[PDB]
């Protein structure tokens, strides 16, 4: 089954080991956050969800002071298929991440 | 397969800080400047920068136990046999008579 | 999984909410819960066996960058994905629609 | 003694009425039946890369604005502990 | 009381609704108990409606010296509890059933039509799928009830839905339930043609004026409905409605109360029968012990089969039978208002009727024409 | 009226109020008979006369280790009917 | 008019507005039950009102330690909900 | 190891404590045989992982209107033994 | 050493200082056990960290509608305890 | 009135009450000749009576095992028939 | 192998469940020709199979009205031997 508190902590311990001292540049910035979805993707496949498809969006932006809101509403069967997300905040940039697993029958 | 469209996931909520210059409420975001300006600046009257405690008062809660009255459990098992009917009935008979007999003399 | 109807659905969630609106923060909140449950209405409309999963970004356009990745894992001949941006003078709007089938 | 004044509307309520998140629509439930014998299908999954698909990355550049130039001190921020006091109910399953 | 004793085991002895302890314990369990299918309602019904019954018999057996007046209102609102949740339970399962068919907004299926019939609900539910506005004319299948959409309800995403469960109620009466008309969304206005059938227990001696329920106003109208034409041999309505709404057929209510003549003749000590020939038909009715039935209905000299014939209860549900079947022959207060009637004085009456009763033994008695030229304060009748 | 003995077994109440929640299970037993509505019912009576959370617990099988302020834990029986009625917040 | 009594536990203006904020309160209490929406109510009319530079916070269960004006700070209990606030702009 | 299956019936909670209430129970239950002690046994070792002024309620017949702060509720089914843990204070 | 996960649910600042709020309420938690004592250890640590106009609020049921400073803004969980930290002047 | 004897063979009861299991089953038997509804009248006294958790066995040839209740246990006999009633809920 | 047919007569259960009170009943009646040894088996079978308090009446005259939970009622005849078996409790 899907755990989201484990697959958050290890979007996390990806998150703090990559953007740490990452700064904004728009130029390296996105192969960074297809290389993260990918890494992501691959991790939660390392995890093994069996019959588990996976859905990994990461949203990552410049820091100037700007207005920035990241939801979700999804249509999914509740006792199988469930969700997390993390956020990683530094001195230039805002990153999100968010994971659905959804089970297959 | 019960297929159920779930609550409001907010996954990040960054207010902003960036007002345009255009925007209707830039006068008012000046002004506000100012006068943080000039409270970061005055500290006239007593201790105008004051620090001071509150606390709401609530709690002091303590633990006692309930557990519920059990209600004993016993089998039991019977003998509903129309013989064992009759042979009671002249059990209690016979002891009926036997303890009539001694009272005469 | 229609990547034209998703994103024909997603841009008039979009306009429906949104509009022609300022940036107000106060209704960013409002605005981001509105285009993502039209949207998930008229995709349970369209009705056809596929969970589906949209997200929403919404930002304020002050010259900051932003942008949205999406690396999933499905049954490629059966699920898709779709990721529409929307802009005004003062918006972005990136919402990803993932339908996957059962 | 301060008779209890009536209450005077101020206008601020208003704006709490904006802020205010409220579902539009119920939400909507959707139940779908299949045979036990057509469940546990073998496995056909592979990946989506974010690389691979044009649609799954979308990028919005970054330009210098000098509109955004004012340095405000002063957003207004709402937040609460997560709604409701939450008088939940609870019964054990009658046989 | 002991009848009810007797038939509540024989029915319903599993469930023990008699008790307001355990009637209160089947509203808690409908509570708890989620997604009811239409059966499952129906089935519990059965109990709703037996509860509903035993209340009202308590009420109108139970004297009013006897019967306080906190139980009274405790009875009503146990009934009209119960009447709101059943019917709130029904539009649950059908909610359910909704759901479950309709699915799609579209659904391939073209056209979804549905119809369930029952004992006490009829249910009719058709669904716009195809959105055509060249099809108007809705008709459900081996019925003629139908409607005549117009083009905007033709295009638009609606299901259209029948239920068969200011006008003065007591100058006219309700008759053949209510017809819940109603457009619901799927899951330039002109009015819409609807054709109903009329309730097969239900005669109607006059055409039945079409009426609508004013929610707001609490009460029937006859406003907002034209184009009306009965059909009595096939037992249709057709009307035009301007606003769906819940529906009835109305006739006045003081129709056949009047009547011509009577007789109550001994068959035995124990049994006599009462004969009362009316305009329209006559009603014969065997009286043994506690227990009233109908013997025989001559419908204008016409035997009639009667599903009420041949069953033996007792004096005030026999009433409330035969006034739900039609075969009103026992008078209100305020039917006087409305029915030509030889008033006499109720104490004479009184009387009259407790003699009549202790010699209908072994005496037949006659109504008299000489009834009608006495006065108020004596009473005529024929012996033998 | 039925007739059904209140059996205070641990109660650090005051004895007025040890009344209330007494007549407020007699009400409650009465009108309901699922044990979460006659908790729903003993709570937010309490919630309206004494203004904190609450918390009620009814039933006939049940044990607890719950934490409540001071002069605010009650446990009784109403015949076979054990209400737990405890204030934390 | 919900009876509910201002008891002012830090007074540290003028006896004027120090009713107002009594009365600002009281017109939030009754429309809400969120203390975001009665701490955005009390805190955007004292803006408007007081200059557009206060804070207010609304809560059961808050100590808080916080810098504000002189003759601009009150802290009062409106039956049980406490409220504080401070303009510090 | 006791075949007893944990059969979710309500649960405002996260998805790691929602398996710590179950592990934590299935000790419980493994260990004490008397509700109270189950309920002592889950509610304090609640108190000890996720702070105090937590509740546990433990029967097969109890019925409850519990006041929860959020992301802190479970109702759960461990066997036939019915667990309430709710956090208040 | 309170095994009490640090949950963010808003941040407006650096991962530097967005952690070093979670160390600070860490230490004012463990320090001490008034909700007051803890915001005063919070604010004042942070009136010497990034200049002396910061205000904080510990506690556990509360809402607030406050206005802050660019980059110097958040709002999070340390376990059960919601702490504010935003910076005004 | 018949002359029923009664025999009491097992009666895990009170002596008031194994008096009113006697007369409940002396106008079971009069009133009703089926034991099956002998066993619905007897039952039902006693459901109303002191708690709806009772079950009756009337007949002249059956062996039982039932599990009672303590002080809810009778087996007794009226004439030559076997009237068992346990209580078990 | 006695060839002891079984008419089910009345089945509130399942039908895997039916069929292993029809081959416990089987097995009762082989060893058994004591009803209540009968009935003990059956039952004590069923308390360790479908949990406690189980109910069994054997007999060749009972007439009954018994109070049983949903999906454990049956009563049927293995031969004359009318076997009636209930969970309550």
């Amino acid at each position: 089954r899907f755990r989201p508190s484990v697959v958050k902590d290890c979007i996390h311990a990806v998150l703090k080991e990559e953007l740490a001292n990452a700064e904004y540049s728009p130029e390296e910035m996105p192969q960074l956050t297809k290389h993260l979805s990918e890494n992501i993707k691959d991790k939660l496949k390392e995890m093994g969800f069996d019959r588990y498809k996976m859905v990994v969006q990461v949203v990552i932006g410049e820091q100037r002071g700007e207005g920035v809101f990241m939801a979700s509403r999804c249509f999914w069967d509740a006792d199988t298929d469930n969700y997390t997300h993390d956020v990683f905040m530094n001195d230039s940039l805002f990153c999100v991440v968010a994971a659905f697993g959804c089970f297959y029958y | 397969i019960i297929l159920t469209e779930t609550e409001t996931l907010r996954f990040f909520d960054l207010p902003t800080v960036m007002v345009s210059v255009e925007s209707e409420e830039a006068e008012k975001v000046t002004q506000r400047n100012k006068n943080y300006e000039v409270l970061c600046r005055n500290r006239l009257g007593n201790d105008l920068y004051v620090e001071r405690m509150m606390q709401t008062f609530n709690g002091a809660p303590k633990n006692k136990d309930v557990q519920c009255d059990k209600i004993i459990m016993e089998d039991k098992g019977i003998m509903s046999t129309a013989w064992d009917l009759y042979d009671s009935y002249n059990a209690m008979e016979l002891v009926s008579l036997s303890v009539k007999q001694s009272v005469v003399e | 999984f229609v990547v034209d109807e998703v994103s024909n659905i997603v841009k008039e969630a979009i306009e429906s909410a949104i509009g022609g609106n300022a940036y107000q923060h106060s209704k960013v909140n409002q605005w981001t819960t509105n285009v993502v449950e039209q949207t998930l209405s008229q995709l349970t409309k369209l009705g056809k066996p596929f969970k589906y999963i949209v997200t929403c970004v919404i930002m304020q356009k002050n010259g900051a960058g932003l942008h949205t990745a999406s690396s999933c894992f499905w049954d490629s001949s059966t699920d898709g994905s779709c990721t529409v941006r929307w802009e005004n003078k003062t918006m972005y709007c990136i919402v990803s629609a993932f339908g996957l089938s059962i | 003694p301060p008779v209890s004044k009536p209450w005077v509307s101020l206008g601020s309520e208003k704006e709490i009425e904006e802020e205010s998140v409220t579902e539009s629509t119920k939400q909507i439930t959707y139940m779908i039946s299949r045979k036990r014998s057509e469940f546990g299908a073998p496995i056909k999954f592979s990946d989506q890369n974010a690389s691979s698909v044009k649609d799954a990355y979308i990028e919005c550049t970054a330009y210098p604005d000098k509109n955004f130039t004012l340095k405000q001190l002063e957003k207004d921020v709402g937040m609460q502990v997560i709604p409701q006091i939450k008088d939940i109910s609870t019964q054990t399953k009658w046989t | 009381l002991l009848s009810q004793w007797k038939h509540y085991i024989q029915c319903d002895g599993s469930p023990d609704p008699s008790v307001a302890q355990e009637m209160n314990t089947f509203i808690s369990l409908w509570k708890e108990k989620t997604n009811e299918t239409f059966e499952e309602v129906i089935e519990k019904s059965k109990v709703v409606l037996n509860l509903i019954e035993k209340l009202k018999f308590i009420l109108l057996e139970t004297p009013p010296c006897d019967l306080q007046d906190k139980n009274i209102i405790q009875y009503q609102e146990s009934i009209l509890q119960l009447q709101e949740l059943l019917h709130l339970k029904f539009g649950v399962a059908t909610e359910i059933l909704l759901k479950q068919a309709s699915t799609l907004a579209d659904l391939d299926s073209g056209n979804m039509e549905k119809v369930i019939k029952d004992e006490n609900v009829t249910l009719y539910v058709w669904a716009n799928l195809k959105k055509n506005p060249r099809h108007r004319s809705v008709r459900f299948s081996e019925t003629q009830i139908g409607f005549e959409i117009p083009r905007i309800l033709a295009t638009s995403d609606i299901a259209v839905r029948l239920l068969h469960t200011v006008v003065d109620l007591c100058q006219f009466t309700t008759l053949g339930g209510v017809y819940h008309l109603d457009i619901l969304e799927l899951p330039a206005f002109p009015p819409i043609e609807v054709t109903l059938e009329v309730h097969e227990n239900v005669i109607f001696f006059e055409d039945p004026v079409v009426v609508r329920w004013d929610a707001e106003g609490k009460h029937w109208r006859t406003d907002g409905i034209s184009n009306v034409s009965y059909k009595p041999k096939e037992r249709l309505v057709t009307f035009s409605l301007d606003t769906f709404g819940p529906v009835t057929l109305i006739q006045d209510a003081h129709i056949n109360m009047p009547y011509q003549s009577w007789e109550l003749r001994p068959l035995d000590v124990n049994k006599v029968l009462l004969t009362v020939t009316t305009v329209f038909t006559e009603i014969q009715i065997q009286i043994k012990e506690n227990l009233c039935m109908l013997s025989s209905i001559k419908l204008k000299d016409k035997k009639h089969i009667s599903i009420l014939e041949g069953t033996w209860m007792t004096p005030i549900p026999f009433i409330i039978a035969l006034k739900e079947a039609g075969l009103n022959i026992f008078p209100t207060r305020h039917s006087h208002f409305y029915v030509i009637i030889n008033n006499k004085v109720p104490l004479v009456e009184v009387k009259a009727y407790r003699q009549m009763a202790l010699l209908s033994s072994a005496f037949a008695f006659g109504w008299s024409k000489w009834n009608l030229l006495c006065n108020s304060t004596k009473v005529v009748f024929k012996v033998r | 009226m039925c007739d059904r003995k209140a059996v205070i077994k641990n109660a650090d109440m005051s004895e007025e109020m040890q009344q209330d929640s007494v007549e407020c299970a007699t009400q409650a037993l009465e009108k309901y008979n699922i044990e979460k509505d006659i908790a729903a019912h003993i709570k937010k009576e309490f919630d309206k006369k004494y203004n904190p959370t609450w918390h009620c617990i009814v039933g006939r099988n049940f044990g607890s280790y719950v934490t409540h302020e001071t002069k605010h834990f009650i446990y009784f029986y109403l015949g076979q009917v054990a209400i737990l009625l405890f204030k934390s917040g």
